[PDB]
């Protein structure tokens, strides 16, 4: 009965690349990251400055 | 891993009857390791 | 041996009336420091000589308290002074250098 | 041709101070040593009940040749692994590793079984394990009933638990341990055997750190078979239920029969969740119980005595007629409603049961000390067949006989408001 | 005498041939008067539709009810009758029979197999009993807190493809599986070349080839002209699944990061960095002495009673992480020590450790292929991950290439600044937060 | 370019924490040059007669 | 303290010696940075202003 429980639908919150079952999320590790990261960086680049 | 063999945390349940041949037992052994 | 060897023992008997931990009933090794070598080998004491260690050190906090020693009939001889922590020290000593050769390979 | 080398036979010997070697050069990547003795919970008396637990628990402690660290680390360092296996009889302590390690782990293995020093802290420390390590097993309703049905048949000895009883964990003192391992650990109790081993290696061991004099004799009391039965009101879902007769000493021409019997009562299955179709105990219960049951003959032989008999799992208003069921058709047997197709269907599922069990090393090396210390000897596998096609049907009714007709022991647990004494059967 | 190495090399060679048809057949020959023999197919619940998720399960408790040569028990009392053992399983990307017979017995048995795999005669009679037999089976696995936190894994790692889907199926599949989907399913999946007669065992493999011959040549090796199935790669999701039950004693907690693979060669070295990690129970004899820091301090500091590391792989992708189980007080603890020593092996992994590992690994390997059927399960199964036996010899030349840089350098790869996969179930109210898990797989000071 | 340009950012500098610092110290130094330098730039545009420096020419001693 | 001197601590100090290199690079160009120190930042290219 635990094998009735099915993780919901999360496509209406996913980014771009992640959305597709049949594609590897290993594809698009590098750039996710990257992309918050550099926020991250920015930020702290200004607060440096 | 610590043994208890005799054949020859909740654990879990047996319903059927499938799921009970082979539970009776058939001399009991203890065995320790690291 | 009784020429050399006395003169150095007779030093030492000389420093341990010195030191005056015998004036409160103490003995050598209930002064030790503890470290975590030392409260390993106290943990590994027999009842008896635990017991024994626990009430000499409570006569001597008690002593030290009131700024008394003991009478002169009970202070501790120095060759009476049993080392009855020593050899559980060692053992522990010897288990931790173990252990530190081991973390090296 | 990937046809494999000529497989060497092994080896075995019997020193003169009653210690036996025998080793097996399969030419096998890794290497596997035991060390069998005749020390298992039957030599506890009601003194220093739980002894043999603990000293199961205390293989790793420290010795006068490797501290508890080395003992850990040094067979960690080379993947190895270090066990004590107990039954009722004897205590086997096996090392396992690479080939090329061997030198290594016999070390150590001598040292935990010659020169073991039980210092007071580390025991003390250990003996909160043997309520960790009872609770383990007997999370198994089959480690009660089975202990319980010891307890129950036997007046001394085989009654002893291969677990510490409750009231002495805490109560076991190094002293009983050394004890315990200077009377019973001893050559004329001992067997060394070894799988990827030399045979020159092995005598050379063993005569050189096994020749331990002293002690007792061998087999220590008798054990007197007495009936009798022990219930356990748990309130569990199913009752577990165990009922059984004396039977016969490992080693005799009679037990050989049991295990035939065995095997044609219905001893496990055999097909993934099948019907048991030629298990007579199942389809016996089979016919006027229609919820969910088990039920399987028991075989348990000793060095002095055995039991056998049939254990059943139902629910607790059928108990009684599972039980009932499986006795009628224990007793049509001994009535001689005996086929021949039975019997030698029974023999192959009993030679093919042996030889698969045997084909591990682990197996193979448990069977080979079992074998040293109850009969003194190695008995290969064609001369074990032979012995097996030796049953007649005679033997096998006669059996059948022995326990319809003999004080029965029980062990029950459970709801047993519909489980019968033995006198209700 | 003889060493480790040379000993390698007395492992006989494990042969291979392949029928007209496309079914390969494999065994290792030993000097045994048992064998273990058996098909094993390339089938399983990642090639199952949501529609038949439940089928391969299904026919797995069909398979030895009957068929149409041997119909009711008569297959049963065969293999009963001549002290042989008949045992199957199926996983999300195997299924496989397999008996455990003497060895003269071993031209019946491969007959059996045929038989099995080929006319099971799926009677719709037969077909509702096993239908109330899954149902109770479902009840019981729900009371094992290790498979179903492992399904949650799956559940959740594997999001909205055919690898998130449980073996056995929904409650649902199981009351409208029909005999035309069970059908359906055999036609389509158990075809000669996706499947493997493997055997192990006193045999020549010059008998296992003719009863090859003799007793599977009458199978389709002729697939549909576009119905071929493909396996799509799998989407691995970095996600969390919490199922909060206080009622439960104790927590289970499973976390991985993906992995690589069947046939990646990194398995390996990932395989060894598990090894020094290694597994602990509250029953080990070994406690504050062991090796492995996050068993010593989980023995020391009571943080957990099991731990297991584990690499499963699949084709294409997989999991690797471990699983534990601990008081509710403790989750935090285990959790943070766990990815400490990620993080510790992906920047400073020693030579010395790496040895251990290495060794750990060697006697894994050669104790577990210890037997007929373990033999014969890594025949069967390597044919279909690997398409080969790897010998031992293999392994131990891959294993003496890792050091101490290859684990830093695999583990890094798949582990550092990775999204994991986290799966709780029990009184998980101290489970760290995701962003937090999320956070201790990266290291501030690195 | 094939590999995409947020990719190889953290492959090279983000990965680490240590090149992670360092191109945030590395980028405050030349963001500060940059910025001091357009900010000033507008400020001047704007004031294009008003300021003292726009001034300083007149009175040359 | 003689514990700390063998094969695996000076395994491990050769895995950390990359990245405490780049620490110090981290303060040394923090350093100059947050002082304003003229004689290293003479010889930057762009800096010069
Ligand atoms: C101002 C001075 C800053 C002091 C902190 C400096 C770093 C430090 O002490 O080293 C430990 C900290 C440990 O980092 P790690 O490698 O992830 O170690 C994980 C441990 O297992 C520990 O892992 P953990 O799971 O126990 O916790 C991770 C820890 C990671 O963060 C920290 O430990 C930093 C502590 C906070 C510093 C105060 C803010 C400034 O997270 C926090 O505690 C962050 C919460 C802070 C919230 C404050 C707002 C209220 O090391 C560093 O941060 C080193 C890098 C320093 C960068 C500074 C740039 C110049
Ligand atoms: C002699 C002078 C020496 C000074 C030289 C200049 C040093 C510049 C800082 C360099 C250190 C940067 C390290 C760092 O960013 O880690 C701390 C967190 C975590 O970043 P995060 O992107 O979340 O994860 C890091 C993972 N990684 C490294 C694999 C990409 O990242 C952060 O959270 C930092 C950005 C948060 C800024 C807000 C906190 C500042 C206080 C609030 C002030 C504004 C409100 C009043
Ligand atoms: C001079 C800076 C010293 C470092 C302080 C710092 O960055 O705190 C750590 C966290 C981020 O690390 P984490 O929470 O991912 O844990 C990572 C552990 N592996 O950052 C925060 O968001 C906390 C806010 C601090 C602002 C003062
Ligand atoms: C520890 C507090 C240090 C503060 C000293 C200080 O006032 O810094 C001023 C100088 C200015 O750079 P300079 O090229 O004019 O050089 C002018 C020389 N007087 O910048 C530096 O030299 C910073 C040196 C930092 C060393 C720790």
């Amino acid at each position: 009965s635990h094998t009735d429980i099915k993780v919901p639908d999360f496509s209406d919150y996913r980014r771009p690349e992640v959305l597709d079952s049949t594609k590897s999320s290993k594809e698009s590790s590098e750039a996710r990251k990257g992309f918050s990261y550099l926020v991250t960086a920015t930020t702290t680049v200004g607060v440096a400055y | 891993r610590g043994v208890a063999g005799a054949l020859r945390d909740l654990k879990r349940s047996v319903l059927c009857r499938e799921s009970l041949r082979g539970q009776a037992a058939g001399p009991l052994v203890a065995s320790v390791s690291l | 041996v009784s020429a050399s060897s006395r003169w150095l023992e007779g030093i030492r008997k000389w420093y341990y009336n010195a030191a005056g931990f015998n004036k409160l009933g103490l003995m050598r090794d209930d002064t030790i420091h503890e470290n975590d070598d030392v409260k390993e080998a106290i943990r590994r004491l027999p009842e008896n000589l635990y017991n024994d260690r626990v009430f000499r050190i409570k006569r001597a906090l008690d002593l030290s308290m009131r700024q008394q020693i003991l009478p002169k009939e009970q202070w501790t001889k120095y060759e009476e002074d049993k080392s009855y922590l020593e050899p559980y020290l060692k053992e522990v000593i010897r288990e931790r250098k173990e252990r530190e050769e081991w973390a090296k390979k | 041709a990937g046809v494999p080398p000529h497989p060497q036979d092994l080896e075995f010997t019997r020193l003169p101070n009653g210690l036996v070697i025998a080793s097996l050069e399969n030419y096998a990547p890794a290497s596997r040593i035991g060390l069998f003795i005749k020390a298992g919970s039957r030599y506890e008396n009601s003194n220093n009940l739980g002894t043999s637990h603990l000293l199961r628990l205390a293989s790793s402690l420290t010795t006068k040749g490797a501290s508890s660290f080395k003992i850990t680390r040094g067979i960690e360092a080379v993947g190895g692994k270090l066990s004590v296996t107990s039954t009722r009889e004897n205590m086997a302590y096996t090392v396992e590793c690479l080939r090329d390690d061997v030198d290594i782990l016999m070390e150590f293995l001598l040292n935990v079984t010659t020169a073991p020093e039980f210092r007071r802290w580390e025991v003390a420390a250990l003996q909160p394990q043997l309520r960790i390590d009872k609770a383990v097993a007997l999370q198994n309703p089959q480690a009660h009933v089975i202990e319980n049905l010891h307890a129950a048949a036997y007046r001394n000895a085989l009654a002893n638990s291969l677990y510490c009883p409750d009231y002495r964990i805490g109560k076991v003192t190094p002293v009983e341990l050394h004890d315990y391992v200077q009377n019973h650990f001893t050559s004329a109790r001992m067997a060394l055997i070894g799988l990827g081993v030399s045979h020159p290696v092995l005598k050379q061991v063993a005569e050189q750190f096994l020749n331990i004099r002293g002690g007792l004799g061998l087999s220590g009391a008798k054990a007197k078979y007495h009936g009798g039965e022990i219930r356990e009101q748990n309130g569990d879902s199913l009752v577990h239920a165990a009922l059984v007769a004396e039977s016969a000493a490992i080693g005799s021409a009679e037990a050989n029969a049991f295990s035939v019997l065995q095997h044609v009562l219905g001893a496990g299955p055999h097909v993934k969740r099948g019907s048991n179709a030629t298990s007579s105990l199942y389809q016996a219960v089979a016919k006027g119980v229609h919820q969910p049951f088990d039920v399987s003959a028991f075989n348990a032989s000793y060095s002095d005595s055995g039991l056998f008999g049939f254990y059943t799992i139902s629910q607790a208003a059928s108990a009684g007629d599972v039980i009932k069921a499986a006795y009628n058709q224990v007793k049509t047997i001994a009535q001689g409603n005996l086929s021949n197709p039975d019997v030698q269907a029974a023999k192959n599922k009993l030679k093919a049961g042996y030889l698969m069990s045997v084909e591990s090393s682990e197996g193979f090396l448990d069977e080979v000390g079992s074998q040293a210390l109850a009969a003194g000897s190695y008995t290969p596998p064609s001369t074990v067949l032979q012995q097996i096609d030796a049953v007649a049907d005679a033997d096998v009714i006669n059996a059948a006989k022995k326990f319809v007709s003999g004080r029965k022991s029980m062990a029950a647990s459970g709801n047993l408001g519909h489980t019968p004494f033995i006198d209700e059967l | 005498t003889a060493t480790y190495a040379q000993a390698l090399q007395s492992v006989p060679e494990t042969q291979v041939s392949q029928l007209d048809n496309g079914l390969r057949v494999a065994s290792e020959q030993s000097s045994q008067p048992t064998c273990t023999v058996g098909v094993w197919i390339d089938a399983g619940s990642r090639y199952e539709s949501e529609k038949n998720n439940g089928a391969g399960y299904f026919v797995e408790h069909l398979a030895f009810k009957g068929t149409k040569n041997r119909p009711g028990n008569a297959l049963e009392k065969e293999v009963e009758s001549m002290g042989a053992h008949l045992n199957a399983y199926s996983t999300r990307e195997h299924t496989a029979y397999y008996i455990k017979a003497l060895s003269k017995d071993l031209p019946k048995a491969v007959e059996l197999l045929a038989d099995i795999v080929q006319n099971c005669s799926l009677e719709d009679s037969q077909i509702e009993k096993e239908r109330d037999v899954i149902l109770q089976e479902l009840q019981e696995n729900d009371t094992s807190m290790r498979d179903v936190v492992f399904n949650y894994l799956h559940a959740t790692a594997f999001q909205g493809t055919p690898l998130a889907q449980s073996v056995e199926g929904p409650s649902e599949n199981v009351r409208k599986l029909s005999r035309a989907d069970l059908t359906e399913y055999l036609s389509r999946h158990y075809k000669a070349p996706r499947m493997v007669l493997a055997a192990a065992g006193g045999l020549e493999h010059r008998q296992l080839l003719d009863l090859a011959q003799k007793h599977f040549s009458g199978l389709s090796g002729t697939y549909d002209e576009d119905a071929v199935p493909t396996l799509s790669p799998c989407r691995f999701t970095g996600s969390q699944i919490c199922h909060r039950e206080d009622g439960l004693p104790l927590a289970h907690v499973a976390i991985a990061v993906e992995g690589p693979g069947w046939a990646h060669p990194d398995n390996v070295a990932l395989q060894v960095a598990n090894a020094i990690i290694g597994h602990y129970d509250c029953t080990y004899g070994g406690g504050a002495h062991l090796s492995s820091p996050l068993a010593s301090i989980a023995a020391t500091n009571k943080l957990c009673q099991s731990f297991q590391t584990f690499n499963i792989c699949y084709a294409d992708t997989g999991l690797l992480g471990a699983h534990f189980v601990c008081d509710h007080m403790s989750i935090d603890d285990m959790m943070f020590v766990l990815q400490g020593q990620w993080m510790r092996l992906c920047t400073s992994a020693t030579e010395s450790e790496v040895l251990r590992g290495k060794n750990l690994l060697r006697n894994a390997l050669v104790s577990h292929l210890d037997g007929t059927t373990p033999v014969c399960e890594d025949i069967g199964r390597s044919l279909l991950t690997y398409g080969r036996r790897i010998p031992l010899a293999e392994w131990e030349s891959r294993i003496a290439e890792v050091d101490a840089r290859v684990v830093r350098e695999v583990c890094s790869k798949y582990f550092y600044d990775q999204c994991p996969a986290v799966a709780g179930f029990g009184p998980i109210e101290q489970l760290p937060d995701y962003n937090r898990i999320r956070s201790g797989m990266f290291w501030l000071r690195f | 370019v094939a590999p995409t340009l947020t990719a190889r950012l953290y492959s090279l500098l983000f990965r680490r924490t240590s090149t992670f610092a360092l191109t945030i110290v590395v980028g405050a130094l030349f963001f500060e040059r940059a910025f001091d330098q357009g900010a000033d730039a507008i400020y001047e545009h704007i004031n294009e007669g008003k300021l003292w420096k726009h001034i300083k020419h007149k009175y040359e001693n | 303290l003689t514990r700390f001197l063998g094969p695996r601590y000076r395994q491990l100090a050769r895995n950390w010696v990359p990245t405490a290199s780049l620490w110090g690079a981290v303060g040394a160009v923090g350093l100059v940075w947050a002082t304003d120190w003229r004689l290293i930042l003479d010889w930057v290219p762009y800096i010069n202003g």
